[PDB]
């Protein structure tokens, strides 16, 4: 891990990942599809 | 970090996984 060897952070953290879940979540259940097609 | 040259020369930089003790300035992830 120092052998010039590094990890980078990814661009979401898993907070911003568990807002996206959240948000697909709640248009799921209080609108069914259509959150997909247009407006919840 | 930089718009585009057509739209400006300011730049900014980014030393990627260094603490700024080490190196405006501010301390990201
Ligand atoms: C950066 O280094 C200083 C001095 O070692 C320390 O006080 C600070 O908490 C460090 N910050 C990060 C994000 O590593």
């Amino acid at each position: 891990k120092f052998n010039g060897l590094t990890v980078l952070p990814p661009l979401l953290t898993d907070e911003m990942i568990a807002q996206y879940t959240s948000a697909l979540l709640a248009g799921t259940i209080t609108s069914g599809w259509t959150f997909g097609a247009g407006a919840a | 970090i930089t718009p585009g040259t057509n739209t400006s020369n300011q730049v900014a930089v980014l030393y990627q996984g260094v603490n700024c003790t080490e190196v405006n300035v501010f301390q990201t992830r």
